[PDB]
């Protein structure tokens, strides 16, 4: 009964700890996915940003009841 | 009322205030429930304009429905009473029934429950949710059980503020249900469904687990 | 590398896609025509070399994912070739029967059994561009693949035996036209049934041989088996939609989907047969004109399961017009019933 | 000594958990975070388009019832 108790031990918390690094894993998926849009988005959009700062600075240059109520 | 032609069209009465309300999708159907005693459910078709489908003597009791939604599917009517301990009742309204199908009664603790929402992705499940607490559900209609669970929140889940919370909604695509808070935040749960080696046993109904919290304002 | 559709240069990039490869413009286009109207850019998914699947299950799940794709646009080109055949659009087929040929040789392999399917439509299409030699030489590797074959369903065997007696029936021996399309027949009658639309199609094959050897009341008599099965089958459609919409109304309504169940390339070859059935049923035969109208009314039903309503109206009025003459009220009484359907759909 | 392993194991396992779940919770924190800033960086593009069409243009009826 001892071994009974250590092989349900052993077999349990292996398949649980490699079932938890797993989902670990699972949630990485997701993490890496977020984190690759999210500087894709940043870069781009900080181009687009500072570009049209510039042409927003170049047409800055280049432009240069009451009496019925009565 | 239809702005256009400037005219009114009506549906008429009840013998309480009416409590609530919900539409058919197709905007066919309308459906409508009073407070008070004696209240009736009742049902009508946009398009007759002088419709009529009632559901009598619903509840003895029951203050009248405080929260109801209808089927998409348009099969199914589900329902929550007003009273001390709140009731839960779906209503296969396609056909002249005029008694529940099946039935379950709720404790307190969960407070006033007032808002209700059906699965455009099911026939068997619904969410409602009061300020303070939020519960799922879902119908074993071979089985007759109508099963439910209600599980707390607290600040342990996130180490953050989450307070109060308004009205709840089933996810476009996935296993998930959504519950807007006043907080400026979302929270989300999964459900999760009796597992096979449970089958053998109490196959204890779907259980749903608080996944995630974001604040969006 | 090289045109890929026929083993020719890559005279051209298929501007297209970059995927596709050309032997200029003539295959260039009709390429375009066969799979890139169809599906076009789907096969870039395919194309694309895959990066690395980092572990198991993610290779497992990249392979498994991008294998039943190419399963899935492998027999949508099938059918699409198909369809090509029996629109005659041989052309056509040639590039999309081609094309699923490869990528069974891929998937599968070229030793196959699922390569069958494609080689015997590279023979029909051939046959159509009369290369009897070369279809001879995709129903040789067939053969020796189904003699081999250690699994050959009744079905298959069925297509082996069909486009083996459409191959002779180029040649010049109408016995061997029917010994194989009679082998056909059987194959089917015990793969599917009596009165299926397939084995209807090996009588349908096996009448136009009869009619060719001008024996009239055999000819006729597997025109009449087809246009049965035809009817039967299409009846069961047409009286099932019918029955249901009747059936029962809950307050809450319902309509039914008018369908036909068919393929459409089923329904092309359901015209075909029904059509050349027609004419050759009277043309052997006047003296019948009962048939045609069972023919007209089979059609009728088909135009109308598709909403070819057009035809569905024309065949109906015909039918009811020499049914009159013709046949008891029961036809006409159909016929109107059919033509009130039609138009009120 | 079979029994103070298994003992001592057990513990083990336990403080195991723990930090499975500790982990668990962190990269949740993660996820809340990447959320909020894709949102920030999604609004962030809004402005951009509105000025450049400057350049281009530089070249009661209550009370009446
Ligand atoms: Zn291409
Ligand atoms: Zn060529």
């Amino acid at each position: 009964h001892l071994e009974r108790n250590l092989a349900t031990l052993k077999k349990k918390v292996i398949k649980e700890g490699e079932l938890h690094r797993t989902d670990y894993v699972r949630i990485m998926q997701e993490n890496v996915s977020l984190i690759k849009e999210i500087n894709e988005l940043r870069r781009e959009l900080k181009l687009t940003r500072s570009q049209i700062y510039d042409l927003e600075s170049a047409l800055k240059v280049s432009k240069k009841q009451e009496e019925t109520g009565r | 009322y239809d702005v256009v032609r400037n005219t009114q069209y009506h549906l008429q009465g009840h013998p309480n205030i009416i409590s609530c309300l919900c539409v058919s999708e197709d905007r066919r159907w309308i459906a409508t429930a009073d407070e008070g005693p004696d209240c009736l459910i009742i049902i009508w078709d946009s398009f007759t304009g002088i419709p009529v489908h009632t559901i009598f003597d619903s509840c003895p009791e029951g203050n009248g429905m405080r929260s109801i939604a209808i089927t998409r599917d348009s099969k199914f009517l589900a329902t929550i009473s007003d009273s001390a301990t709140q009731k839960v009742c779906i209503w296969k309204w396609t056909l002249a029934v005029e008694t529940p199908a099946c039935t379950l009664e709720l404790p307190k603790e969960y407070g006033f429950q007032d808002n209700l929402v059906f699965n455009p992705a099911n026939n068997k499940e619904l969410v409602s949710n009061s300020k303070t607490q939020a519960i799922y559900y879902c119908w074993f209609e071979d089985k007759g059980i109508l099963a439910h669970s209600a599980p707390v929140l607290t600040e342990k889940t996130f180490n953050k503020l989450v307070g109060k919370f308004s009205q709840s909604v089933f996810h476009l695509k996935l296993p998930q249900v959504l519950s807007a808070t006043k907080e400026g935040k979302l929270v989300v749960w999964d459900i999760h469904y009796p597992s096979s080696t449970s089958s053998s046993a109490i196959s204890a109904f779907p259980f749903i687990k608080p996944r995630k919290l974001v604040h969006l304002q | 590398l090289s045109c890929e559709v026929c083993e020719a240069p890559a005279e051209r990039m298929c501007t297209a896609c970059t995927v596709t490869y050309y032997c200029g413009p003539v295959h260039q286009k009709a390429d375009w025509d066969s799979i890139h109207a169809k599906i076009c850019q789907l096969l870039i998914p395919l194309r694309t070399t895959m990066p690395f699947y980092n572990s198991e299950e993610e290779r497992q799940h990249g392979l498994q994912q991008l294998q039943r794709r190419q399963k899935h646009l492998i027999e949508f080109c099938y059918t699409v070739a198909q369809k090509y055949l029996f629109e005659g659009r041989h052309e056509d087929a040639v590039p999309a029967a081609l094309h699923s040929l490869r990528f069974r040789m891929n998937v599968h392999g070229l030793s196959s059994v699922e390569l069958v399917p494609a080689y015997l439509l590279l023979a029909e299409a051939s046959l159509g561009l009369g290369r009897i030699v070369q279809a001879e030489e995709y129903l040789s590797q067939a053969q020796w693949t189904v003699l081999k074959s250690t699994d050959c369903s009744n079905a298959t065997h069925s297509l082996l035996h069909r486009n083996l007696g459409l191959l002779y029936i180029a040649k010049k021996n109408l016995d061997e036209a029917r010994y194989h399309l009679a082998n056909d027949i059987y194959f089917a009658s015990c793969a599917y049934g009596t009165e299926d639309i397939r084995t209807s199609g090996g009588y349908f094959h096996l009448a136009n041989i009869f009619y060719g050897l001008k024996k009239m009341e055999l000819a006729d008599t597997l025109y009449t088996k087809v246009s049965e099965i035809w009817y039967t089958y299409l009846n069961s459609h047409y009286q099932a939609l019918l029955e249901a919409r009747s059936q029962q109304t809950d307050l809450l309504g319902k309509q039914f989907v008018n369908d036909t169940g068919l393929d459409e390339a089923q329904e092309a070859e359901a015209i075909r047969i029904l059509t050349s059935t027609l004419i050759i049923q009277e043309s052997t035969s006047t003296k019948a004109p009962q048939k045609s109208i069972l023919i007209l009314k089979t059609l009728s039903i088909l135009y109308y399961l598709m909403l070819e309503c057009s035809k569905a109206k024309e065949y109906a009025m015909k039918a009811l017009s020499l049914a009159e003459t013709y046949v008891s009220e029961e036809e006409q009484r159909f016929i109107q019933e059919l033509l009130s359907v039609i138009s009120a759909e």
